[PDB]
């Protein structure tokens, strides 16, 4: 908690990311993961909605949905199982 | 260099040419240079300058760049230079004449058309979608296809003048060419950061930043340092011949008199004659081995007669106190200061810059090609895939090896997905492999793939 | 421990060279303030200077006019060092044709009225029996330094010479403090600056525009901090009088005192009481 | 971050760039988008930086010589042609401003931008996979900046003198602030050793606890410190929580206290505290008056006197070999053997004459550039150059590049300098083939499971004892001690256990085990670890780049590989082929022989061929050696070898290389492992690198891991 | 001419005093010019009363400690230096603090005379003990700047007079930083971020404003010589 204002990219802390995931690469998977999902929704919202949930927190201006994602995972808001 | 009534000699230089002053070799130019560390903008060979240096054009060149283009007679005809383009505007005509080749001095820039040549293609698969447009539009035959010469991505500039070969004025051209032209075209390349300045003595860097000339380092007298080199460069190197010729090059441009009150000084004994007294911005020769020495430039040194008034800038030891630009407070430490030849290299980031989305690809296997003559696209190599694997990340690899350089309909796509907004799909087996698959199979080896 | 205003001193070396005098200012100021008031004079201070060329017998940079020694470009070189003075913003046309063996220097080139050129010594080519020199210069203010305005920008023609602009008259700027450091701490830092201009203007006027310059800035910093008479049911003889004369609403009577009405001539008592007693009223 | 121009980054987010304008309703269709990109209308920046934003991007520099040699960014828009790179990354990339190129790549998807964002930041890779040492130093300038800063220098204005008397100390000050206010004024330096009281920063450990008993909230309180003004500002630019230093911080400190943090402290909050040293190093290089002149080199008044000296004595070896009383290889020698006398005499009084306030010296003991052989090159004398048959030319170089060489001394120097560029450019080539054969040989294991359950380890020396009485330090404990697994529990004298088994053995652990007493320790390592694929976690141990335990899916064959090619080209057969040998494991050129039984030796003289004999201390059979050449010494151990004196069963016999075949047929794998490490790792460190030994641990297991069999 | 916009300042406060100022957009190289001016005059122009020389009794050349309190000399010196005060009156006005016995001398237990404010009488001074008796007498003045402490000139009339460094200036510590935001469209000029910690006697907003006039009035005594001048419109 001794950082300042992270900046960009790094807006969420790597390691408060970290301690909620089981290691990098499943942190990586679980990002790409909910981005695809919600790519998906984006596009396809014009039509009826499927079971893909749009962004739980609030979008900004014209964010990434990795960012958005990752937002996601910092803020504890979805659930993972392993292979 | 000559005037209108000056006898010359046999011998004696007439004219001087691209580096030559006065009939001797000139391949740089004399800058104000201190040698001090700033803002780590000078930071592990990098170089600063003044911007007065692109003002007043110190370092500028003449590019000049030619571009080809011929018809030749093929099978359905002969390609002709035209300025009747099919289906273009009317816009992108306008810089060309009645012969179809741009005017001289006419500022050109990329992507534009420098000779309108149409070739005879007569006519193709026609889709029925294009004959729809071509018969909505009430397009005529266009009975031939463009292939007119443009110029190349990343450059523009003036025209300079054009030469134009033609078999039918009896000038000879290759076997079944009936028209030649050449257009060359100029660009006054000004410095910029990223270009390669030079020494002497091998202490080379890129250009880190361009300052301001108010934002500068300058002597009580206010002249502004021209270039700033890093300290942690010369003593790692032994390179020290550059601050030897730093202090020689000072005490040139300031001049010097050598106070021979009572005798001549005894560093100056053997120092010969006509060197003992030199006008400011004098010219001095030190030859390669039979230099100057130590103790009788550390005299000229001292004897540094001043500049306009009553002032001397540099010190015995060759250094001087320098004002910062940006704070204003004087440096604590007096710094070295001098003039040093600086030449611009060959090097220049317009030559440099390249970049690529999608080109075009080879045929025995569908990699990109390479080299900024094509369209370009980098060389992902075996250490490349090693520090991917090292790192982990397969996703990454997996996409700069299948979609990125092989699989033709993992390229389309992607392509398709990327504009439409919907993610990327899931790449598919490279081209490569079944490439390498058949070959071997052309071996009389029986190698084939077993699903379980 | 110093609490008089400082003030401000001139003193002139040469016809550009000055020496400005600020005294007294607090300790480790004098620095600071050279510093910036030099910053902005090197790079902030408005001027003239012209932007493209045009030679009837040339079409681009690269070229060489027939007759002439010096060639297209040396000659833009050349043309670089001239100094000049407008009072029109708009872009100004000056006109230099020569022809005949002599030196054309910037002494054979006319200025409209309205614009002075400053420096007609100044060597520009050499022509010969054949040689003919015929260009135009166009010229605009601006500030510090603007690289050449690209021909496609705007609607020039084939011959036009778009050329680099410094619009800079500030040459060069320097400082120095004295200062005291006295034990009984009335310690103050004396500035002289001085300056040297390119023949164009007075350094006492570039200093103007810099001040003026400077305070736009640190001022931003500053602010931070009715009825007609008649309608009262009057009678005769105030009737007239209000008719006559022209007197129409009950506003200017209360903006009139008793001594400002009384003044007209066959005024009547009971006009008087009556105006008494009403704007004792309302 | 880096810096990426608008061209370059506009033509490489093309298709990106293209659909949000069409989205934004700038242009009708895709037809139109591409017209107006190509043609760069004014309305495509505006958008590009939105696209841009937030957009992860890969930066590579050929060669990849290490893992962190291809590194991910977050770009900006900056007019020009040129990428701006962090001054900090120039080491990990081996990157240098003299005109070296970088490529950039672009990745597509939400899982490769997931990968650059997360795995390949540069803010994520700190410390250097191959010797945990991190690679975000502050680089020459910046240590340059820091030591000036915080240098104390005795006697400089604005000191603190105790007085009485007639007036107080007057050189104590109540906040920084009022010193920053004195620092400004002349009355202070920055150099200036003062008193201070300090309510932020946290003091060392002994004042915290001797004056805040056992609460340390210091950044609370308020307390007295005795240093100067820019050790002051550097702990401000250092974590709050971090206690203060009070040192001159040379590049060794630096690196020690980077790594502390990088230790215990998070990831993001450490990049933050390099960034800010980085801008507080560059800002105060310049005002350090580092710079080189002519004066600045000075030349020791003994130079001339020193130079006589051993010219006479090399008149008087000329003159004695002329009279016939040696020959021409040894008046070489003797005039060899004088001029480094000569050179190392020059060496020391220049050392002893040179002020330590001069730049050069300053530069040089900072850590920054260079060293001493380099400043006597420049000022003193050269000394020795070499022929180009690699020997020494009795004549050396009496002059100095100060003053100038002369004609043929010019020309031995050229002779070196070709030799030298020449044998750096094959080195090159050999290195990069050395690395792939690692890599493809070591491809193979990765991190397959937590832990295998395993027991059987390897034992580690921990700081030996001392003939005395004491625990003196093992030179090389980060290189095998450090970052590694317990494979049994330790315990002192059969006590109290000092620490458990399966712990990471750090710092704390390894202080505790040198106070209880023990020494040789056992570990775990991959050398015996029980998985059938690849390696566990706990075998290999701490990821040595992420300061924790590894993944269950780290490439760490490649990762040694890399390690182990990367330094190939600082090596200079007993360097670059002497390490290709080890790992050929072919027969060493100077092959000595092993003893085959524990036994007496005898020792005969014979003609140029000496013969050796062991006789078994059992009813073994006598070995013989006979077929050895005379030039090859004896070899020393224990003492010196004598004849009839008792050895080992793999006691080194002759001195020189020993062959890894037939050590490890008489004493089995394990010994053939502790040999191959300690030859690889004692050739890498002879030249200045650092190599942990689990990289050269997986190279040896994957060597070992076939049998030949004898019987069908 | 016109910067093509309105350069503005804009605040946000971090602590009670304490405040961060963003002036943006500037031409470019002007962010470097305005923080230095700035940073020096707040440093050394806003006028302040502060403590020059200080008297206590029970001490004449003995300067390691004094009875009765556990505080040394140069620690009870460091204390009164770091104490904020507001004169408004030029002459040196002379102050006395006084206590008996144990107890927690603070600057709340000063009388200051009329015309004289102390802003924190909640700050620790000694801590008194075993029949302990302070008595201090302080010399107050209002200056500029930071003024180092100057041999007393009353020696002989007062020779227990110790003079201490002024801190004259209300501002505690100022700096500053330059950007380079909206480079590309808006051709690369430059912010300019301000960071400024003060006593509480006054506040950031004023004190800058304080400089504004200062620096204001001083380009104007420069400039008030050509009124027809040419500069930039806001
Ligand atoms: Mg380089
Ligand atoms: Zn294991």
């Amino acid at each position: 908690g001794g950082y300042d204002t992270p900046l960009g990219i790094t807006n969420p802390p790597i390691d408060e990311l970290l301690d909620r995931v089981s290691s990098k690469y499943a942190l990586v998977i679980y990002a790409a993961k909910r981005a695809r999902q919600i790519n998906d929704y984006y596009n396809q919202l014009g039509e009826g909605i499927l079971e893909y949930v749009g962004p739980l927190v609030e979008p900004g201006l014209q964010e990434k949905p990795l960012s958005i994602a990752l937002r996601e995972i910092h803020a504890d808001l979805l659930e993972h199982t392993e292979g | 260099i000559v005037d209108a009534g000056d006898r010359v000699e046999a011998g004696q230089v007439i004219a001087d040419g691209p580096c030559t002053d006065d009939g001797e070799m000139a391949l740089g130019k004399n800058l104000l240079v201190a040698i001090m560390p700033w803002e780590g903008h000078n930071y592990e060979d990098a170089i600063i300058l003044s911007n007065r240096l692109v003002e007043e054009d110190v370092l500028t060149s003449i590019h000049i760049e030619e571009h080809e283009i011929d018809a030749r007679d093929t099978k359905l005809g002969a390609e002709e230079i035209t300025r009747d383009i099919p289906n273009i505007s009317d816009e992108v005509l306008a810089d060309l004449d009645e012969r179809g080749i741009v005017r001289i001095g006419a500022e050109v820039r990329d992507g534009d058309i420098l000779v309108g040549k149409v070739t005879p293609k007569g006519e193709t698969e026609l889709t029925p979608e294009e004959r729809l447009l071509r018969a909505i539009f009430g397009e005529k035959a266009r009975e031939v296809r463009d292939t007119s010469l443009k110029v190349p991505h990343g450059e523009s500039g003036k025209v300079i003048g054009i030469r134009v070969f033609s078999r039918e004025d009896e000038d000879e051209l290759p076997a079944g060419v009936n028209e030649l032209v050449r257009v060359y075209v100029a660009q006054k390349r000004k410095i910029s950061d990223g270009d390669k300045l030079a020494g002497r003595h091998g202490n080379k860097g890129v250009i880190g930043k361009i300052l301001p000339v108010e934002d500068m380092p300058f002597l009580a007298d206010g002249t502004p340092v021209d270039i700033i080199l890093n300290t942690h460069g010369v003593p790692r190197r032994m390179n020290i011949g550059q601050i030897l010729e730093t202090h020689l090059g000072w005490c040139a441009h300031s001049g010097w008199k050598v106070d021979a009150a009572k005798g001549v000084p005894d560093w100056a004994a053997r120092l010969p004659d006509e060197l003992l007294e030199a006008q400011p911005n004098a010219i001095v020769s030190t030859p390669v081995f039979d230099g100057a020495q130590e103790a009788e430039l550390q005299g000229l040194l001292s004897c540094t007669l001043p500049n306009r008034d009553g002032d001397v800038l540099v010190d015995a030891d060759g250094k001087a106190m320098l004002f910062d630009g940006r704070s204003g407070e004087p440096f604590p430490y007096p710094v070295t200061v001098g003039y040093m030849y600086i030449m611009k290299l060959h090097h220049l980031v317009d030559d440099k810059i390249h970049a690529r989305s999608t080109g075009p690809y080879s045929m025995i296997t569908q990699q990109p090609l390479g080299g900024k003559a094509q369209f370009g696209g980098q060389r992902f190599g075996e250490m490349e895939c090693w520090a991917m694997q090292a790192y982990g990340a397969a996703y990454t690899l997996q996409e700069l090896l299948t979609i990125k350089s092989d699989d033709t309909v993992g390229r389309v796509k992607v392509y398709e997905a990327i504009v439409k907004g919907e993610n990327i799909p899931e790449p598919g087996i490279p081209e490569s492999f079944k490439v390498l698959l058949k070959e071997l199979q052309s071996l009389c080896l029986n190698v084939e793939v077993l699903s379980s | 421990l110093i609490s008089q205003r400082p003030t401000l001193s001139e003193d002139v070396l040469t016809d550009n060279r000055s020496q400005f005098v600020i005294e007294p200012l607090e300790p480790g100021f004098g620095y600071t303030l050279g510093n910036s008031l030099r910053r902005t004079l090197l790079s902030s201070i408005p001027g003239a200077a012209v932007t493209s060329i045009r030679i009837d017998g040339v079409l681009h940079e690269f070229t060489t006019v027939p007759g002439v020694k010096e060639d297209v470009t040396e000659i833009i070189l050349n043309l670089k060092s001239l100094v000049v003075s407008s009072e029109e913003d708009e872009p100004v046309t000056m006109y230099l044709r020569k022809q005949g063996p002599g030196e054309v220097t910037a002494g054979d080139i006319v200025p409209p009225a309205g614009v002075t050129v400053h420096n007609p010594g100044m060597h520009i080519a050499t022509l010969n029996d054949k040689g003919k020199l015929e260009v135009e210069l166009v010229v605009e203010r601006g500030r510090g330094y603007v690289p050449a305005v690209q021909n496609r920008a705007s609607g020039a023609e084939i011959g036009r010479i778009p050329v680099d602009s410094i619009y800079s008259p500030v040459l060069k700027v320097t400082y120095k403090v004295d200062a005291t450091r006295v034990e009984q701490r009335t310690d103050f830092d004396k500035l002289i600056l001085d300056v040297e201009t390119k023949n164009s203007i007075s350094p006492r006027d570039a200093l103007a525009s810099a001040g003026k310059t400077l305070v736009e800035l640190f001022g931003l910093a500053r602010e931070l901090n009715a009825l007609p008479i008649d309608d009262l049911d009057l009678t005769v003889r105030s009737y007239n009088c209000l008719k006559r004369e022209g007197v129409h609403t009950v506003g200017e009577l209360v903006a009139r005192t008793e001594s400002d009405l009384l003044d007209i001539r066959n005024f009547g008592q009971k006009s008087i009481d009556e105006v008494k007693i009403k704007l004792h009223q309302l | 971050q880096c810096g990426l121009p608008k061209l370059m980054a506009l033509e490489l987010f093309k298709p990106f760039v293209m659909k949000r304008l069409v989205d934004l309703n700038h242009a009708q269709n895709i037809k139109s988008a591409k017209r107006m990109v190509e043609r760069q209308r004014p309305q495509v920046w505006d958008v590009l930086e939105e696209v841009i934003a937030e957009h992860p991007v890969l930066l590579n520099r050929a060669p990849t010589l290490h893992r962190l040699g291809i590194q991910a960014f977050e770009p900006m828009l900056v007019e020009g042609k040129a990428i701006q790179l962090h001054p900090l990354v120039c080491e990990a990339f081996n990157a240098d401003f003299d005109g070296d190129q970088m490529a950039v790549h672009l990745p597509l998807s939400a899982e490769a931008q997931a990968e650059a964002r997360i795995l390949m930041l540069s803010s994520n890779n700190i410390l250097s996979p191959a010797s945990g040492r991190p690679l975000a130093m502050p680089r020459l300038d910046m240590v340059t900046g820091l030591y000036y800063l915080t240098t104390e220098v005795p006697g400089d204005t604005g000191e603190y003198q105790p007085a009485s008397g007639d007036h107080p100390e007057t050189g104590v000050y109540s906040s920084p602030a009022e010193a920053i206010m004195a620092a400004d004024r002349g009355v202070l330096s920055v150099r200036a050793k003062i008193k201070v009281r300090l309510t932020q920063l946290r003091p060392p450990v002994e004042i915290e606890a001797e004056l805040f008993g056992h609460s340390g909230w210091q950044p609370g309180d308020a307390w007295m410190a005795e240093t100067t003004l820019g050790r002051v500002m550097f702990n401000e630019l250092l974590p709050l929580g971090y206690p203060f230093v009070n040192k001159q911080m040379h590049k060794k400190v630096q690196a020690a206290i980077i790594n502390d943090l990088a230790e215990r402290y998070p990831m993001i909050v450490v990049a933050q505290t390099v960034d800010k040293l980085k801008d507080a190093g560059f800002y105060w290089a310049t005002r350090s008056g580092v710079t080189v002149s002519m004066a600045d080199v000075l030349v020791p008044p003994r130079k001339k006197e020193i130079l006589d000296h051993y010219e006479e004595r090399a008149d008087k070896v000329e003159k004695q070999f002329q009279r016939g009383a040696l020959n021409h290889d040894e008046r070489n020698e003797a005039l060899v053997e004088i001029w480094k006398e000569a050179t190392d005499e020059v060496g020391q009084a220049l050392r002893e004459h040179y002020p330590d306030d001069n730049p050069i010296i300053t530069i040089v003991d900072s850590g920054a550039t260079g060293n001493f052989t380099q400043t006597r090159t420049l000022a003193g004398m050269k000394g020795l150059v070499t022929n180009p048959k690699g020997e020494f030319i009795p004549r050396p170089v009496k002059s100095s590049f100060r003053e100038g060489l002369t004609v043929l001394e010019y020309f031995i120097n050229t002779h070196g300098a070709r030799k030298g560029l020449a044998d750096t450019a094959l080195r090159t080539a050999d290195s990069g083939y050395l690395t792939r054969r690692l890599v493809d040989v070591s491809q193979d294991v990765i991190v397959r499971e937590h832990d295998c359950q395993t027991e059987r380890g390897i034992v580690v020396e921990l700081a030996e004892r001392a003939p005395d009485g004491t625990l003196i330090r093992d030179p090389y404990i980060e290189t095998s001690a450090y970052a590694r697994t317990l494979g049994t529990d330790a315990v002192d004298e059969a006590g109290n256990v000092i620490v458990e088994r399966g712990q990471d053995l750090g710092d704390p652990e390894i202080d505790a085990l040198l106070a209880a007493g023990i020494t040789q320790v056992k570990v775990r390592s991959v050398l015996t670890c029980a998985t059938s694929t690849g390696v566990c976690a706990t075998c290999y141990g701490r990821s040595m780049a992420t300061g924790k335990l590894v993944d269950i899916g780290e490439a760490v064959g490649i990762v040694a590989a890399q390690s182990i090619g990367e330094p190939g080209t600082q090596l200079t057969t007993g360097g670059l082929p002497r390490v290709q040998e080890l790992f050929e494991a072919r027969v060493p050129r100077g092959k000595a022989p092993i003893a085959d039984v524990t036994g007496r030796v005898r020792l005969e003289d014979g003609e140029r061929f000496y013969k050796i004999t062991i006789v078994p201390d059992d009813g073994g059979e006598e070995v013989v050696y006979d077929k050895i050449s005379k030039r090859q010494r004896l070899r020393v151990f224990k003492r010196v070898l004598s004849d009839g004196d008792h050895v080992e069963v793999g006691q080194q016999l002759m001195e020189g290389s020993a062959d890894p075949h037939e050590v490890l047929r008489v004493q089995g794998p394990r010994e053939v492992q502790i040999h191959l490490v300690r030859e690889v790792q004692e050739v890498y460190r002879a030249q200045g690198v650092s190599i942990h030994d689990k990289h050269i641990e997986v190279i040896v297991r994957q060597m070992l891991r076939r049998v030949t069999i004898i019987d069908s």
